[PDB]
């Protein structure tokens, strides 16, 4: 429901008209898998010294 | 002109700036490739700041 601009019949133009908004993710580009399943991997690694 | 004016317009035309990648998902039809669009905004040459 943000508003993008007033269409002077005092509609507002909203991002629902122009755009879908949904909870995503912030990057698309990379999964992790552990065997054949998916898992999230956490990988560490060690501070020097 | 103004020096201000001078100032403003290399801001703008001598940067480089952020442009996406073609494919990328979440893309409904899977494309094979992935394609990252480049750009060389700063101008490296005196011709080009002239």
């Amino acid at each position: 429901n943000i508003i993008l601009r007033v269409n002077e019949d005092k509609s507002f133009l909203r991002i629902k008209d122009v755009a879908k908004v949904e909870i995503g993710a912030e990057q698309y580009n990379s999964t992790g898998r552990l065997n054949t399943s998916a898992a999230v991997p956490i990988i560490i690694n060690l501070q020097s010294g | 002109v103004t020096a201000n004016d001078v100032i403003n317009a290399v801001n703008d035309q001598n940067a480089q700036y952020a442009t996406g990648k073609i494919g990328e998902e979440p893309v409904v039809n899977k494309s094979p490739q992935v394609i990252s669009i480049t750009m060389q905004g700063r101008l490296q040459t005196p011709q080009e700041f002239e």
